[PDB]
């Protein structure tokens, strides 16, 4: 369908490029390493955005002041004034920020809430920022570590002892050679296909 | 790495005896016999005080296996420590 | 030592037993200080050593000084040592250990509040509950409830718990207001 | 009549009992509901109000509704709690303690440390005489009394364990006894054992589920004060589903090591804080306004919380916002402060914190 | 991967025999008798 389609917009021709994640095994060893723990991933998400709602539920009761993205003095652009706006705001650009939220709003100095936007800050950019993003890391790294120590126990298990009858090396190492010629000659999985 | 090194070290003090060798699967025939063999027949400690024993008690006054360990000690051999072996293997016929 | 040593060489002797639970008394107070170890003897045959350990050797052992030295030790052989040198790593250990034991030995010469005013507030607003629920005007409440309703027993059965709720928090702001004043 | 009330109660705590868990996942619901509702409300003006931008109109009775809603099913919890995990808290209690008098006199021999909570609330209920009303050993007592009575005071034993002295013998010799009438309301409130309830109220005001479920309901009463306290029930995710457990495992296995590192952070930019202030103030004007300087490190205190709050932030390090070092003579010693605070901060401890994480994940 | 590669390395050399494959639980039934076994009886340099 999308090679027909093509023909109406070359463009539908980009879609098919997705076909290397099915042509390639290699591709597919670097894809594992994602969706082995997909569903962390996706709840790992939904949980920044439950905490940068939350955060945007603070902001929107206490520091809506902050909130104002205009450079031209007469006309004030705020993105705190709803909590639908602010909660954008937020997921959209303080998550994307190095620094987290702290970086796209008024600076706190002088302010009597100077303190706890402060604390806000930092918290913000401790727990959304550095911790979550950590979290993802983490979980693509050990999806690595798990497809290879998988791959590793399939080498040690077939290695050690036979497939058919589990009976170990060690009793057919008593004759040399003895659990490759078992293996291959007496009870050879291929022999019985 | 330093977390595979702790987990090493449990596993290995878990699994054999730290002065003879001998792993807990020989021991174990015996209900406890492990943590038997490891806290009152070879226990690291008990050889500690054995040596502070030794070394505080007076030379004329050692018994017969004090001398040899002693001698042996002064020498710096370590044969005396049991290697490989101990009571329940050596007398296996006897004591089961 | 003895009769332990009679006892480890008969395991099965039902006189020497019977010789055992009846110095059962001594064997127990003598069981810390009794020490035993193998060695590899001279007739070319493990053997069973026995031998005394004092009360000031036992407590320097257990010193949490004394204990962390023995686990970085362990560690330091388990890790980083082999098999070869295990006995000689080990004898300098217990040399360094008895050193230091000695010398502590040589050298030693010779919330609670947060608990009470927790179990306090704790007991009075038990209490305040307590008294609330048996009343001499619970008598009347009952005599007014001879009739039944199932409306009425939803009511009570809910409140019941609603009182609960509340001298729950009531306990909580109690230990909120004694831990400031314990702090300040 | 009083016992068609126990057969209407008992089928009420069974109800809630059994719909105990299903009443949590429906207020976890209701409180996702109520915030996506609250996801509308907007300001609007003095005093200001929040209100609701609603197209259809509906909302508002909408979120009445729910909150109503949200507060009776967290009484309801409650309720359902302490049917159903309560006996089961007080049976582990009343075990430990059984076992602890059996097999360590912990009263008899020993005594509390007087610094343990539960150690010094458990003296209540040893006197009371339904004491395992629900471990099933009823002999605990007449076991600590054959135990340790004859040695340590077949008198005081049984005073400390509240057993009676000649009520057992003179039963036993002539029993003489009526039956009370349940009737008797009188009779009842002296049936029930007020120092046991006193005992078992106080281990569920203890318990910390118990807490965690009166903090629920307190937040929902407060949600109709304030409607954005409902907020404070999306914090219930963590506890509903063993799936996102798994994920916060990864940030409370090393959570210790996580605060000691942010502990040890805060200290290095400390050093780093007295460096600046004492050798580089002049490079910390922050004001663009030539006129009127802002000195972020004329003061120990202002120079330390300029650091921990934008340089640890900052992309590249404490450098990136403060007065380029060119032409100074001090610029070589600035820059190795600069490079520096960027390799131990900006790399290396948050390296740990996310280390910490992945070590944990392993 | 590399320090598992490591010390799987140390592991297999530690525990059997490079020629014959017969593990050190066997040969330790005597002191020292896995080294002596390894540094006397089936020494790969003195197959060289
Ligand atoms: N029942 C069994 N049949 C065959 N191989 C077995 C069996 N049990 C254990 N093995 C082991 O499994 C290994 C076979 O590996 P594998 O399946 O990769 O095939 P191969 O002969 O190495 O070649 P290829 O990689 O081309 O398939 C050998 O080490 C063999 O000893
Ligand atoms: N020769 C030995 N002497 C003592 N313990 C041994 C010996 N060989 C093996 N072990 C084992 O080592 C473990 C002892 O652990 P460890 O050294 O931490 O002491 P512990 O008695 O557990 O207490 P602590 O942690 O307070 O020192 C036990 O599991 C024991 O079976
Ligand atoms: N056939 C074998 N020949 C030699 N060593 C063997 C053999 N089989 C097992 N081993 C073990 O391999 C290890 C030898 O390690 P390695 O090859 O590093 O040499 P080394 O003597 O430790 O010194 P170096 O590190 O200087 O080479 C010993 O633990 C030994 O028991
Ligand atoms: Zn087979
Ligand atoms: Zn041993
Ligand atoms: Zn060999």
């Amino acid at each position: 369908t999308m090679s027909v389609l093509g023909h109406y917009n070359n463009f539908f021709f980009a879609a098919h490029l997705l076909d290397i994640a099915m042509g390639f095994k290699t591709l597919r060893t670097i894809l594992s390493s994602v969706t082995h723990n997909g569903k962390q991933l996706v709840l790992t998400v939904g949980l920044l955005a439950v905490v940068v709602y939350l955060y945007t539920v603070v902001a929107f009761n206490f520091f809506r002041k902050f909130y104002n993205k205009s450079e031209d003095g007469d006309t004030p652009d705020m993105k705190c004034d709803d909590m639908l706006t602010c909660y954008m705001f937020h997921m959209y650009v303080g998550v994307r920020a190095g620094g987290g939220i702290g970086d796209e709003i008024e600076d706190p100095a002088g302010d009597e809430y100077e303190i706890y936007r402060i604390i806000f800050d930092i918290t913000f950019f401790f727990f959304v920022i550095v911790i979550l993003l950590a979290i993802i890391q983490g979980l693509i790294i050990d999806a690595f570590g798990e497809l290879r120590d998988q791959q590793e126990q399939v080498k040690e298990d077939m290695e050690t002892k036979c497939f058919i009858c589990g009976i170990g090396n060690d009793y057919f190492d008593t004759v040399p050679h003895g659990f490759e010629t078992h293996t291959l000659q007496e009870h050879n999985l291929a022999n019985y296909l | 790495e330093l977390r595979d090194q702790q987990e090493q070290v449990k596993e290995d003090m878990e699994t054999k005896c730290f002065i003879c060798g001998i792993g807990n699967d020989y021991f174990d025939t015996v209900p406890h016999g492990f943590e038997t063999h490891t806290l009152q027949e070879h226990n690291l400690a008990n050889y500690l005080f054995f040596l502070m024993y030794l070394i505080n008690k007076d030379e004329t006054e050692h018994t017969g296996q004090e001398s040899y360990v002693w001698k042996m000690y002064q020498e710096r051999c370590w044969e005396f420590f049991p290697a490989g072996d101990c009571f329940r293997k050596q007398y296996e016929d006897q004591l089961n | 030592v003895l009769l332990t040593n009679l006892s480890e060489h008969m395991p099965n002797d039902t006189r020497l037993q019977t010789f055992l639970e009846l110095a059962e008394s001594v064997l127990n107070y003598f069981q810390p200080f009794l020490g035993r170890i193998e060695i590899m003897g001279s007739a070319k045959r493990i053997e069973r050593v026995y031998f005394e350990i004092s009360e000031s050797s036992r407590t320097q052992w257990e010193k949490p000084q004394v204990k962390e030295s023995k686990r970085q030790f362990i560690f330091d052989v388990v890790n980083e040592g082999g098999e070869k040198e295990k006995m000689e790593l080990f004898v300098n250990f217990c040399e360094d250990t008895i050193f230091e034991m000695q010398l502590a030995a040589q050298i030693s010469e010779s919330s609670i509040l947060t608990v009470r005013s927790a179990l306090f507030a704790l007991r009075y607003n038990i209490l305040t509950l307590m008294r609330m629920l048996s009343l001499k005007s619970l008598k009347k409440q009952m005599k007014k409830v001879k009739k039944m309703t199932v409306k009425d027993m939803v009511t009570a059965f809910f409140s019941s718990y609603w009182s609960i709720f509340m001298t729950l928090l009531h306990f909580v702001a109690s230990v909120f207001r004694g831990f400031f004043r314990i702090i300040c | 009549f009083w016992k068609k009330i126990i057969a209407y109660q008992q089928k009420l705590l069974n109800y809630f009992a059994r719909n105990f868990y299903n009443m949590r996942m429906l207020a976890l619901f209701v409180a996702f509901a109520i915030n996506f509702i609250l996801l509308f409300y907007k300001v609007s003006t003095i005093a200001v109000h929040y209100v609701l931008e609603e197209s259809s109109g509906y909302m508002e009775p909408t979120l009445r509704i729910l909150a109503i809603l949200h507060t009776v099913i967290s009484f309801f919890c409650i309720i359902g709690y302490y049917c159903l995990k309560v006996p089961l808290v007080i049976f582990k209690r009343e075990k430990e303690v059984a076992r602890k008098l059996e097999f360590d006199g912990l009263y008899i021999t020993e005594q509390p440390s007087e610094d343990d909570i539960k150690g010094q609330w458990d003296r209540l209920v040893i006197n009371t005489q339904s004491f395992p009303n629900n471990y099933w050993d009823k002999f605990v007592k007449r076991k600590v009394m054959d135990k340790y009575g004859e040695f340590y005071g077949r008198d005081r034993i049984s005073e400390l364990l509240g057993m009676d002295k000649a009520a057992l013998d003179f039963s036993d010799a002539r029993e003489k006894k009526k039956p009370k009438k349940d009737s008797s309301l009188s009779a009842v409130l002296n049936s029930i054992d007020v120092k046991y309830q006193m005992w078992k109220l106080g281990v569920v005001f203890t318990d910390n589920s118990f807490l965690y479920l009166a903090w629920y309901m307190t937040m929902s009463v407060l949600g109709h004060y304030n409607n954005f306290f409902f907020a404070a029930h999306l914090l219930d995710i963590a506890m509903g589903f063993k799936t996102l457990r798994t994920i916060l495992s990864s940030v409370t296995h090393n959570g210790k090591q996580l605060v000691l590192t942010v502990g040890l952070l805060a200290v290095v930019v400390y050093l780093y804080t007295v460096v600046a202030f004492n050798f580089f103030r002049k490079f910390y004007n922050k004001s663009e306004d030539g006129d009127t300087p802002d000195m972020k490190c004329d003061d120990m205190l202002t120079c330390y919380m300029f650091h921990m709050y934008v340089g640890v932030r900052a992309g590249g390090g404490i450098g990136d916002e403060i007065e380029d070092p060119a032409g100074d003579e001090y610029e070589i010693y600035r820059i190795i402060f600069d490079i520096t605070f960027f390799f131990f901060v900006i790399v290396i401890l948050l390296a740990i914190i996310q280390g910490l994480i992945i070590d944990a994940f392993g």
